[PDB]
């Protein structure tokens, strides 16, 4: 699960 | 045994030449085991290890969508960065992730990580106490303030506690065996001179895996660290290793020096002398 | 904050001259990502050079493998030679068939 949706810098 | 799951990210802009090279490498105990790259007409999340095949089409369809979506998420992040820098867009610029989980042989979580770099510098990075941040720099501090108002972190502490523990094991169960291998180190010592009254003896392991491996010289009992030449252990591109380690002697007197590999595939170190045939 | 690759060139297996091997050039701890690397045979660059992919390690440095085929003898030098933005020139670093 690499995974997505990570928050913006 | 303490296991990991981690993923190393990389986004690279390439003003003038086209859209950024995005790259995701995906790593179970330091093994690579899935890579997704940008630089296809349709790239995909792969298989990079045999042990993964075993994994059916909707679990590679999910891992593509999402690096597609970090893929996105990045090409904004290096922008949002040039504002931050007050940095031209003619320039290339990266950005590299490491996040995932390290478990304990009970399974339970050791460490979680979350760290950026930018331009190969630390940026931001997630404190062992999986709840505050560390900001590198003045721009890191406008990431870290944001993130706090957010919450992101006890977010983020859910997922590494919970889904990449989870993935961890399930991947552990298809390729333990796998990742338990090794090759222990074939040695043997070579010699060498020059028209002078010194010689050198280069102690040499091949075909090992996995990379991890000491080799020392020894005169009488003490170990020679300040004089031997040692080379970083090196790939021989067949998924084994190689390494060598080297000391000057006086001419005649080969026989007082003792060569030590050590090595997790060996029973006992092997012990060996420099011993021409002819 | 631009970091200076370290190259290493070096054969797959012991080398026998007439024998068929594989020379491999490694290249770490390097910073941008874009490199050039190039593999020569007696002063000529080598056509058929593959690399791997590219990886990066805990300390954010770079690192790739090249490498090609080739039958060593007696009197052939090797080479491989490596442009990184880090250099103002390019380095060229020799196969010693004892390292």
């Amino acid at each position: 699960f690499a995974p997505g949706n990570y928050p913006a810098l | 045994g303490p296991h990991s799951l981690r993923y190393f990210v990389t986004a690279v802009s390439r003003p003038g030449l086209g859209e950024p090279r995005y790259m995701e490498v995906g790593y179970v105990d330091d093994t690579e085991f899935v890579r997704f790259d940008s630089d296809a007409e349709n790239p995909r999340y792969e298989p990079r290890a045999r042990w993964m095949e075993q994994e059916g089409p909707e679990y590679w369809e999910r891992e593509t969508q999402k690096a597609k979506g970090n893929e996105q998420s990045f090409r904004v992040d290096l922008r949002t960065l040039l504002g931050y820098y007050n940095q031209s867009k003619g320039g290339s610029h990266t950005i590299q992730v490491i996040s995932g989980c390290e478990v304990g042989s009970d399974g339970r979580l050791l460490r979680g990580y979350q760290q950026y770099a930018y331009d190969g510098c630390d940026y931001i990075a997630l404190n062992e106490d999986l709840k505050t941040w560390t900001a590198a720099d003045m721009a890191a501090l406008i990431t870290k303030h944001k993130w706090e108002q957010a919450g992101e972190a006890e977010r983020l502490r859910a997922y590494l506690e919970g889904t990449c523990v989870e993935w961890l094991r399930r991947y552990l169960k298809n390729g333990n065996a796998t990742l338990l291998r090794t090759d222990s180190p074939k040695a043997h010592v070579t010699h060498h001179s020059r028209p002078e009254d010194k010689v050198t003896l280069r102690c040499w392991a091949l075909g090992f895996y996995p990379a991890d491996i000491t080799l020392t010289w020894q005169l009488n009992g003490e170990e020679l660290i300040q004089d031997m030449e040692l080379v970083e252990t090196r790939p021989a591109g067949d998924g084994t290793f190689q390494k060598w380690a080297s000391v000057v002697v006086p001419l005649g007197k080969e026989q007082y020096y003792t060569c030590h590999v050590y090595h997790q595939g060996l029973p006992e170190p092997l012990t060996l002398r420099w011993e021409p045939p002819p | 904050i631009q970091k200076t690759p370290q190259i290493q060139v070096y054969s797959r297996h012991p080398p026998e001259n007439g024998k068929p091997n594989i020379l491999n050039c490694y290249v770490t701890q390097f910073h941008p990502p874009h490199i050039e690397i190039q593999m020569l045979k007696n002063g000529k660059k080598i056509p058929k050079v593959e690399m791997s992919d590219m990886s990066f390690s805990k300390d954010w440095s770079f690192y790739i493998l090249a490498h090609t085929e080739f039958t060593p003898t007696e009197t052939d030098t090797y080479a491989c030679r490596v442009k990184h933005d880090s250099m103002a020139e390019p380095k060229t670093v020799y196969w010693d068939r004892d390292m």
